[PDB]
């Protein structure tokens, strides 16, 4: 909520130069993905400080090059802000080793890194990551120490692999080595990486062990130091003796660019050079300038107009409010149906432990009637009342009523569209079931899981990170390295985590031709 | 533009309640003409509105043909037209309507068309649509002689023969009302079985609001399933919302429209600037970012602009809770591309029987970076009374992406004792009730409107609306009884502290 201090510890040794033919190295995917990282971390503008640490190299550069030990420990920028040194760094001046190192070196490196330099800077999370191929031998004494300071120290972690932890054109960033296409000395890391993140997080780390490609198309870099929500307390009433006091975030606010593109002359590059002018003149035919004293503050309403005690005859509202109107059939609540750019997740306030019995209560009490609640809801005492449905959503891990606005009559738009199952001139063929059919079941991208009951998603969609965001971070990062050049074409990893698994298109080709050729289609 | 004419029955039929309390089908009829103009106010609509009465006695008309009052001629609605209707509102509506205007007269429909005829002729706006929205509850009107009905029927051919459709919202006659004797011919069916006799207000305002607007296409796109295979479709948004209309500031004295110019001139020249003269720049820290408006307009070509097929993944996984902006409906174009609609209405019916979604990218418009929008099919709905309140068609649903979704703190799940929850299922099928979509109408909006239309006829106060969307506190705490009190006192100890 204030800042991050995060440390990337890259692996450059001789192994991640294993560039075959069709796969990218896992040095050059190691520095896509750190692309990705800064990039969003310097031009939305947070205030998390980066410190970059490369291990592989020939030199020597840390605090404990003593004693002949740490080498190829290339401290390459300690913690500061990041900035575009550090961008141009990453692809122009940063390149492979022929050592290969340890990497529990390089995290006993890295823990002194954050440790020592975050000694007068308050900071609210610390996090660390490595980005290795692990094929180098090491030495787990120390392992005792780094677990025996990393929780102590407070510090999380991350670990990103060319692997898996679960064959064809290796799409990177993709939607798909193999697990038994690596080396031994490969598992034997891998057991001590799998070792180290239980021994942080119970089963909850091997959430955190991703590969390369599944880290280009999830937000699974950022995802330890995000910006904590913003709690909005009110009060759930049903009736007026009924009050449960309740904190509500929001969780599906979209996203969208914190920077407008400022217009400066295309000489001078200034702004302040440019300026606009709007004055009122006649808008009808003889255009005479209109004052400001000569124009005032009215309304239409049909074919009349208005002029405009006035000034205070504003609508009021009864202040902040969560009130119920009254519950109904969730069949009823339909979801297209749904307004407002935005959903909100209601718990029970923090620190109230009576408070989370009663919204339990409520929580379960519809969920088992099979019904929600159709609640209003005002965000402040200067704010325009709503009436939402707020229907319940029980995880495991937590409770909570999802808040999403409704709307009113004067919103919906009631049009009559013609019926198609009932029309005669698009008749019931065969074509109609055979062809549509096989091709359905060609594209699901949902599989039965290998317990044949249990239902995975192939291609899940609401994971995939706004394509806009690294496409807009590009093309800046190119201009601020390459002023003379026109814009790179979008990259593959994007164009690929924005496209269905190739398996899907592979068996899906023959229905299509059995479509074209099948149901006649012809522009005027 | 688009002119509806309420074509009125004043006959004697419509003045008799049927010993019921609803009100009398004149009423009905005059409190849903009001509403469509305030309605067709709300949106800012600038559609023409007439209302035109038959079978009365006096009349007020174009070429003064028996038992035809005019009593609005096409023109936009405004404060006066709203109060005037207004005057027929009630018993005494009734009663006044019954004292300029006698009920009970003789007419032809032959004659009452052409002079609806003639009120079109006068106009020379380019108007998209002219319906004539006839209200009758009867079922033979000219079941006295056949020459009044043969006329009749060559009217309405001849009036739909140019291009103005005859709609026919008939309303609750005793012993039901056949269409078929009288009014088999009289309506441009352009198959579509037609409504159900109207009964009470909702069911006709809303026969009436779906009868009246026209779809409008948000905007027309490729649904495509390869590089070939492409149906064109139209993306309605079925739902939007209605912002309170901007005020247009006026020339003060006169109270004229006004201009609100953009001229961007140099500080140095003042020669206006050419966009071509312009470079467009961001500033990160000291560093700075020049690019031109066309590169800034292009750091985003993903796809040509349309919907493109991606999968077909099962329902279960688009859940409900991950809602981003509101949802549009994706409908069949056969227009532009011959046999869409086939193919389309193939997709709809093995979409429902495999109740699987179709997951599609959706680019709206050139130069615009994708969202991942899933096809959710949804079937027909002929209500009770036959209206459509779920057109067939995909409704079509934006999926977030995980910039989007934010992540929430927690504290341990904690879960009461199923005595809590049927204490709680007690309270909760207390205060049940069948919400329907068009249930709650703004405070906002009819605040501010009826405030505008004090303002426009200069009364003292406004009408304050009567809330809906308050809690009914009274009755409803009178409706739980001491159920509460059993909640209270079961979970929370006896000196919380809600406040």
């Amino acid at each position: 909520g204030n800042k991050a201090a995060v440390v990337l510890c890259m692996d450059v040794g001789f192994t991640m130069s294993n560039s075959i033919p069709g796969i990218e190295s896992p040095f050059e995917q190691a520095k896509k993905v750190i692309t990705m990282f800064v990039q969003r971390q310097v031009f939305a503008e947070n205030k998390d400080e980066i410190a970059l640490v490369l291990f592989g190299t020939d030199g020597t550069d840390n605090p404990l090059s003593g004693g002949d030990q740490y080498q190829n420990i290339t401290v390459h920028r300690h913690l500061m802000l990041p900035d575009f040194d550090l961008l141009e760094d990453i692809e122009s001046k940063i390149q492979p080793g022929s050592q290969q190192a340890d990497f529990l070196d390089a995290l006993i490196v890295s823990m002194d890194v954050i440790q020592h330099e975050t000694i007068g800077k308050k900071f609210e999370k610390r996090h660390i990551e490595i980005f290795t191929d692990l094929s180098s031998r090491f030495s787990k004494s120390q392992l005792d120490i780094i677990i025996h300071s990393l929780k102590k120290c407070d510090i999380s972690l991350q670990f990103f692999l060319p692997f898996s932890l679960g064959d064809g054109p290796f799409r990177l960033g993709g939607h798909g080595f193999p697990l038994k296409g690596i080396t031994e000395q490969q598992k034997e890391g891998l057991e001590i990486v799998k070792m180290v993140m239980i021994s942080l997080e119970g089963e909850d780390g091997l959430d955190e062990i991703y590969s390369f490609s599944e880290s280009l198309r999830k937000l699974c870099v950022f995802k330890k130091i995000e910006r904590h929500s913003i709690h909005w307390p009110c009060r759930l009433t049903i009736g007026s003796n009924l009050s449960i006091r309740i904190a509500a975030y929001k969780s599906i606010l979209q996203e969208r660019v914190k920077k407008t593109w400022t217009v400066v002359d295309a000489k001078t590059l200034k702004k302040e050079d440019i300026q606009k002018e709007t004055v009122y003149c006649l808008n009808d035919d003889d255009e005479t300038e209109v004052l400001k004293e000569d124009i005032i503050q009215g309304f239409r309403y049909g074919s009349d107009i208005v002029p405009f005690d006035e000034e205070q005859m504003k609508y009021k509202s009864e202040g902040k409010c969560f009130s119920v109107l009254g519950f109904c059939k969730s069949s009823q609540v339909q979801r297209r149906f749904f307004m407002g750019n935005q959903v909100l997740k209601v718990f029970a306030a923090r620190d109230d432990e009576a408070a989370a019995v009663a919204l339990s209560s409520l929580i379960h009490a519809l969920d088992d009637l099979d019904m929600v609640a159709i609640v209003r809801y005002a965000y402040d005492k200067r704010a325009n009342p709503q009436v939402g449905v707020a229907f319940p959503h029980i995880k495991h891990n937590y409770e909570c009523l999802v808040y999403v606005q409704l709307p009113f009559m004067e919103d919906l738009r009631q049009y009559m569209f013609s019926s198609l199952k009932n029309s005669k001139k698009y008749a019931p063929t065969e074509a109609q079931l055979n062809a549509v059919d096989a091709l359905i079941d060609s594209m699901s991208l949902a599989k039965k899981d290998e317990k044949t009951d249990t239902l995975e998603d192939l291609f899940p969609t609401t994971k995939i990170p706004n394509p806009r965001f690294q496409r807009l971070f590009q093309c800046l990062l190119h201009r601020a390295l390459h002023p003379r050049e026109p814009l790179p074409p979008i990259q593959q990893h994007i164009w690929n985590m924005l496209n269905p698994p190739a398996e899907v298109t592979t068996k899906s080709q023959i229905p299509l031709s059995k479509i074209k050729t099948l149901f006649p289609l012809i522009e005027a | 533009r688009d002119s509806l004419i309420f074509l009125v029955d004043a006959s004697k039929a419509m003045f008799e309640s049927q010993s019921e309390d609803e009100l009398t089908p004149f009423d009905m009829s005059i409190q849903c003409i009001q509403s469509v103009y305030i309605s067709k106010i709300i949106s800012s609509d600038r559609d023409l509105l007439a209302v035109v009465f038959y079978g009365t006695e006096k009349d007020k008309n174009s070429v003064n043909f028996k038992n035809i009052y005019v009593l609005q001629e096409l023109d936009n609605p405004g404060a006066k037209r709203i109060l005037e209707l207004d005057q027929f509102k009630g018993q005494q509506g009734q009663k006044r309507f019954q004292d300029m205007m006698g009920h009970g007269s003789d007419y032809s429909l032959s004659e009452v068309l052409w002079v609806c005829a003639n009120l079109f002729s006068d106009v020379q706006f380019k108007m998209s649509h002219k319906r004539i929205m006839l209200f009758t509850n009867e079922d033979n009107p000219h079941g006295n002689d056949s020459a009044k009905a043969s006329r009749a029927r060559t009217k309405a051919g001849d009036l739909r023969d140019t291009g103005i459709f005859l709609d026919l919202m008939h309303l609750k006659k005793p012993g039901g009302f056949d269409i078929s004797l009288f009014y088999r011919d009289i309506i441009s069916i352009a198959l579509r079985v037609h409504f159900e006799e109207s009964s009470k207000l909702e069911d006709l305002l809303r026969k009436v609001r779906a009868k009246e607007t026209r779809k409008r296409a948000l905007s027309r796109l490729k649904l495509k399933l390869n590089k070939d295979i492409v149906i064109s479709v139209g993306i309605y948004n079925l739902v939007q919302k209605a912002l309170k209309p901007p005020p247009i500031k006026l020339y003060r004295e006169t109270n004229e429209p006004v201009k609100t110019k953009t001229r961007t001139f140099n500080t140095s020249t003042g020669g206006l600037l050419l966009p071509s003269d312009t470079k467009r720049s961001q500033i990160y820290g000291s560093r700075q970012i020049i690019l031109e408006k066309e590169e800034t307009e292009e750091l985003k070509r993903f796809d040509d602009p349309g919907l493109m097929l991606m999968g077909f993944k099962p329902l279960v996984l688009l859940k409900k809770h991950h809602y981003l902006r509101p949802s549009l409906f994706v409908y069949p174009e056969e227009s532009l591309v011959i046999g869409s609609s086939t193919l389309f209405s193939a997709l709809l019916i093995k979409c429902l029987e495999k109740e699987v979604a179709a997951l599609c990218r959706y680019t709206p418009r050139r130069n615009i970076p994708p969202y991942f929008v899933a096809l959710v099919p949804q079937e027909e709905e002929l209500d009770d009374q036959k209206i459509q309140v779920t057109p067939p068609g995909f409704q079509l649903v934006f999926l977030p992406f995980a910039d989007d979704k934010r992540k929430m703190p927690f504290t341990e799940k904690i879960m009461a004792t199923p005595e809590q929850v049927g204490k709680m299922k007690a309270i909760v099928e207390k205060l049940r009730f069948t919400y329907r979509s068009d249930s709650f109408e703004n405070p906002v909006l009819q605040q501010h409107f009826r405030n505008l239309e004090a303002l426009a006829l200069d009364l003292m106060e406004p009408e304050q609306a009567v809330d809906l969307t308050l809690p009914k506190v009274e009755a409803m705490n009178k409706r739980l009884g001491s159920l509460v009190d059993e909640f209270k006192e079961l979970v929370y100890p006896p000196d919380y502290n809600p406040e």
